[PDB]
């Protein structure tokens, strides 16, 4: 429908909030912008979060049409201790 | 939490080296002690040794028993899916690309038990799976076991058939996939899965047959055929 996903979100316990909720959001937008909107609707760092979709990790670089985001489609919150770029690169220093 | 230290009692054991022959941490008691350190606390999802001095601690080992100690990670935070990611990421991002099996396999066992809707291993490992070097890919197939034990998820088992005929895979990574393939279709009779066993075990030869790493095929078998 008019290129938009219905994406359900799993946000963690830790998080006092609903399990299971639902996302209202377009599919031209990347993986950044999908999880700058988790942030927004669920209150969540988007850096800190890492969300798989369609049986698929998020791809910040990619759209979300050709990131696999569909309707209805599934999604973790991965809370990160470190963002992914981050992590990534103080990890690489901590060597 | 229970402390390693404290399970073994060693204030109370006879210490006839006393101060000296304790010093001395070789990779094998190093894995006995991730292994106590993680059952013993196992189910809390807490530990006074393991979620704080993980990666210190993991250096020590080597190849495989840094494996262990990083599975053992998650192993001590069973049933907390959210938490025990969060918490098991930054050794997923290890240093040591090595480390990242052991981290897979840490959060396989950390959601070994309980299913999520979304599955996040399966989107962890779908890149993975054909990755190249061997322990990575068990790392991440062990993963996928723990979290999805009994699933007998369609999907899992047609990405495997593509490992199944991955000649490129190790012989201990193709006795890792054989087990994979039976926990998910356990006691079921996979007809897919039945066939490409039968396929693969007819296809083995006696040369590479004669080791001792080709007994998981017929455990295979049985997992897929239990009961």
């Amino acid at each position: 429908t008019t290129g938009i996903a219905t994406i359900e979100v799993f946000l963690p316990p830790r998080l006092k909030k609903d399990r299971k909720n639902l996302l209202e959001t377009r599919l031209h937008i990347t993986g950044r912008e999908l999880r700058s909107k988790i942030a927004e609707t669920f209150g969540l760092q988007e850096n800190y979060i890492k969300i798989v979709i369609n049986k698929k990790q998020l791809q910040l670089g990619k759209t979300l049409e050709e990131q696999g985001v569909a309707h209805n489609v599934k999604a973790m919150v991965l809370e990160l201790k470190q963002s992914e770029e981050d992590a990534r690169k103080n990890f690489q220093l901590e060597e | 939490p229970k402390v390693p230290d404290d399970i073994y009692k060693t204030h109370l054991e006879n210490n006839r080296f006393g101060g000296s022959g304790s010093q001395v941490d070789s990779a094998r008691m190093n894995l006995a002690s991730s292994f106590v350190n993680g059952f013993v606390n196992a189910a809390f999802g807490q530990d006074k040794l393991l979620t704080d001095d993980g990666n210190k601690w993991l250096y020590k080992n080597k190849d495989h028993g840094m494996l262990s100690a990083a599975a053992s990670l998650g192993m001590i935070l069973l049933w907390d899916v959210d938490g025990g990611l969060t918490q098991i990421d930054k050794y997923l991002y290890s240093s040591e690309d090595y480390i990242k099996s052991g981290a897979l396999l840490a959060c396989g066992i950390v959601n070994s038990g309980v299913r999520n809707e979304c599955d996040p291993a399966l989107a962890l490992l779908s890149d993975y799976v054909l990755h190249n070097s061997n322990t990575m890919r068990l790392g991440s197939i062990f993963g996928l076991g723990l979290a999805y034990a009994g699933s007998n998820r369609e999907d899992v088992l047609t990405l495997l058939l593509p490992v199944m005929g991955d000649s490129k895979s190790s012989m201990e990574v193709a006795g890792v996939t054989a087990l994979a393939c039976g926990m998910i279709a356990v006691g079921s009779c996979n007809g897919d899965v039945t066939s490409t066993i039968l396929q693969t075990i007819m296809e083995k030869s006696e040369t590479e047959l004669k080791d001792t790493y080709a007994r998981w095929l017929p455990l295979g078998l049985g997992l897929n055929h239990l009961g």
